[PDB]
């Protein structure tokens, strides 16, 4: 395959893995683990069930197991199950040998220490990689971009951060979580369609409504315009056929589940959503940096796919420094110049910043936690990984 | 139901339970019924007394009408001192009760049936002073238009039974009539009540229904009403009349009579809800079939083969 840094994205919905300099990831599937189980449901011949199946091996034949996630919020809530995704990851998606290795991992920006120390234990003592470093999930993502100023908020299915940086200094005091993204998003989809009745309350199930939302959902640009062709049309009514082969109508939970990132309240978060939460972290940067970071906001993530997001944060971010800056007099917003960048790739610019991190620093040997300096000094061999 | 009961039904039921029942249990009940009208039961003593008691906004009126007699007539022993913030009261003693199941029946029928017996006192006066009329005019047919013409003014009731209401009642030596000043102020209802109020004159001037009494209907007074308090011709009430002859208030039938008259205006009212879930049975048909003049616009496409919960299937 290569013999540069192996790179992974751990991500809470998703794992990414590949190499330093890939262009977009080697391989990606649900970071989800499964035990057999039976349930007045079909069978077949067609596949055999072993005790553990994970990734795309579970996704695919998921009517026939129990999913579990490893991962909730960006941290790994159970590590026999992510142990059994790190097996698959390197033995079976990337067939490699470990042994001496330096790989690249990711996690969100105010994780417990806890869960990095744990992470890194089992790489250097389950598979022996030769040197590891973690990166801030956010930070990657504007390497990807070619960038080195205005603030990067990543969207993931487990975390949306934020993590304001200007010309290549990381602000680590303006660096914020909102525990709302794809996932609060998705068991919001389910108790929207529990009103119409329709019930998806088996573990499996999860991951057809997590497919529902990827490809029937809107963020809505103009809510009282939306709550018109909801309330007043039917032009809004999809029809959704799920792997049961039962259809399902879809009509105002369309535009009314991506909203409660823009108002997480709708899914019982007291914290601001996406422009708020932006624009309450952007202001709160030193008077000089201001304008450089409203100049080029950075979208990132899965959960930032959502067709009208980036339309919607410009729009809401120019409507909320005219209530809050300007107080509502007209003469200067044309002045405010706010950008979006909201590229193609932009679901995987953790991982595509990851191959790019990964090449700038293959070679320095120092730069990485080496596994001889893990079993001296233990979790304190980690405090090279910076503030 | 196609006609209203003339008995409060919860007080039928109530005291046909408490009269069957071994082991009464205490009870303290407002209950509403039509015209304005409002019980209250209530075991006030002992579980074993049961006090019903009744408020009606016209009840003044229909004591100067000769009601406590009717009721005293009624009710006997079981009459009691007005409740505080009621009209009148009876107080049923659950121990001292009837002996036959049929002495049950009938008195917690005669209990549940106040409301009528209450309003029955006008009436019972109009019945009996026009069998005294009858008899005068009986001996003397050269006078009795003059005793008609007298009685048509002195002996003339008006009860102001519900605000948007009156009824008008008077003897005469061979009928009874009887005019509701009726309106509805609920505009639907009104848009309506002109169609029921008209298709009932209209019904009475057919071959099978002649029987009936003669009834008539306007929107000035009758000439012998044109003067009576809160009648007013103009603001868009009906006069529907009612001339109950001799046939219709033969001893056999008075009671009766008495029960179905007084419900006129209720039964229209009702008639008029009814009404309405009618129209929107005979809707939702049409809107069923404009379904089969769309579904002429959907290409044909057999929509697969499904198992009963909407799930997939494999054969054929
Ligand atoms: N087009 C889309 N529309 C809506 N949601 C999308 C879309 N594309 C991806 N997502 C959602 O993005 C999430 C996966 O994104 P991503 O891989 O960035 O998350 P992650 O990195 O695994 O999560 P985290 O960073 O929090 O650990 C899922 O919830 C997925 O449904
Ligand atoms: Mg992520």
């Amino acid at each position: 395959m290569e013999s540069a840094p192996i790179v992974l994205d751990n991500g809470t919905g998703f794992v990414k893995v590949g190499y330093a300099k890939d262009n977009f990831p080697r391989f990606q599937f649900p970071s989800i683990v499964g035990r057999p189980i039976l349930r007045a449901e079909e069978k077949t011949g067609n596949v055999q069930i072993k005790d553990v199946m994970v990734g795309d091996e579970a996704e695919a034949v998921r009517s026939l197991l129990q999913v579990k996630y490893p991962m909730e919020n960006g941290i790994i809530r159970d590590f026999e199950e992510m142990n059994q995704l790190w097996d698959y990851t390197f033995f079976e998606k990337l067939k490699i040998d470990p042994r001496g290795r330096k790989i690249l991992l990711t996690e969100p920006p105010m994780n417990p220490v806890a869960n990095r120390e744990k992470m890194c234990e089992t790489m250097f003592e389950r598979y022996g990689f030769g040197g590891v470093y973690v990166a801030i999930q956010a930070v990657l993502s504007l390497y990807a971009q070619g960038l080195s100023s205005g603030v990067v908020v990543d969207s993931g299915d487990g975390v949306t951060h934020i993590v304001p940086v200007y010309e290549s200094v990381v602000l680590n005091h303006l660096v914020g979580r909102l525990d709302v993204a794809g996932r609060d998003a998705t068991r919001y989809l389910i108790s929207l369609l529990l009103r119409k009745g329709y019930a998806f309350n088996r573990t499996a199930d999860f991951e057809t409504v997590r497919e529902m939302k990827e490809k029937l959902c809107y963020v809505s640009y103009d809510l009282e315009l939306d709550h018109k062709l909801s309330e007043e049309t039917t032009v809004l009514m999809r029809n959704y056929t799920l792997p049961d082969g039962r259809v399902i109508k879809v009509g105002s939970e369309r535009y009314e589940c991506p909203e409660c990132l823009f108002q997480p309240h709708l899914v019982g978060s007291e914290q601001p959503g996406l422009s708020e939460f932006i624009f309450d972290t952007i202001q709160a940067a030193d008077v000089d940096i201001r304008k450089y970071l409203y100049r080029a906001i950075v979208l990132s993530g899965g959960s930032s796919m959502y067709a009208g997001l980036p339309s919607r944060l410009e729009k809401e971010i120019k409507q909320l420094w005219f209530e809050r800056v300007l107080h509502g007099d007209p003469a200067r917003l044309p002045n405010f110049k706010v950008k979006i960048e909201d590229a193609p790739r932009r679901r995987h610019a953790v991982f595509i910043g990851g191959a790019v991190l990964a090449d700038i620093m293959a070679q320095n040997d120092h730069m990485w936690v080496s596994k001889a300096e893990w079993e001296e000094y233990g979790v304190r061999a980690l405090d090279k990984l910076g503030p | 139901m196609l006609s209203l009961d003339y008995n409060n039904i919860f007080i039928y039921e109530l005291l046909t339970e408490r009269f069957s029942s071994e082991n009464p249990s205490s009870i303290d009940q407002v209950v509403t019924d039509f015209d304005g009208v409002t019980f209250h039961i209530s075991t006030p003593e002992e579980k074993t007394k049961i006090l019903i008691s009744l408020s009606m906004k016209c009840y003044p009126e229909l004591v100067n009408y000769g009601t406590l007699d009717l009721l005293k007539q009624i009710y006997g022993a079981y009459v009691h001192e007005p409740e505080m913030g009621y009209n009148f009261s009876i107080l049923i003693d659950l121990q001292q009760l009837p002996a036959t199941d049929e002495e049950k029946e009938q008195l917690a029928m005669s209990i549940s049936m106040l409301k009528r017996n209450v309003l029955a006192a006008p009436f019972h006066r109009a019945f009996t002073k026009q069998a005294e009329l009858a008899d005068l005019a009986r001996k003397d047919p050269e006078n009795a238009p003059m005793l008609d013409k007298q009685a048509t003014s002195q002996e003339l009731m008006a009860i102001h039974y519900r605000d948007e209401e009156t009824i008008v009642l008077w003897p005469e030596h061979d009928r009874v009539t009887v005019v509701f000043s009726t309106k509805f102020r609920e505009e639907t209802d009104r848009i309506f009540g002109k169609v029921f109020l008209q298709e009932f004159v209209d019904a009475r001037r057919r071959p099978a229904i002649q029987t009936a009494p003669q009834v008539l209907f306007s929107y000035d007074p009758p000439l012998e009403i044109r003067d009576i308090q809160g009648i007013q011709k103009g603001d868009d009430f009906g006069f529907v009349t009612f001339v109950l002859f001799e046939r219709h208030f033969t001893p056999q039938n008075r009671e009766d009579c008495i029960s179905h008259i007084q419900v006129f205006r209720n039964t229209l009212h009702f008639h008029i809800k009814a009404s309405k879930a009618y129209m929107h049975q005979r809707m939702r048909k049409r809107v069923a079939d404009f379904q089969k003049v769309l579904n002429r616009a959907k290409p044909d496409v057999e929509l697969e083969r499904k198992t009963a919960t909407g799930r997939s299937f494999v054969r054929a």
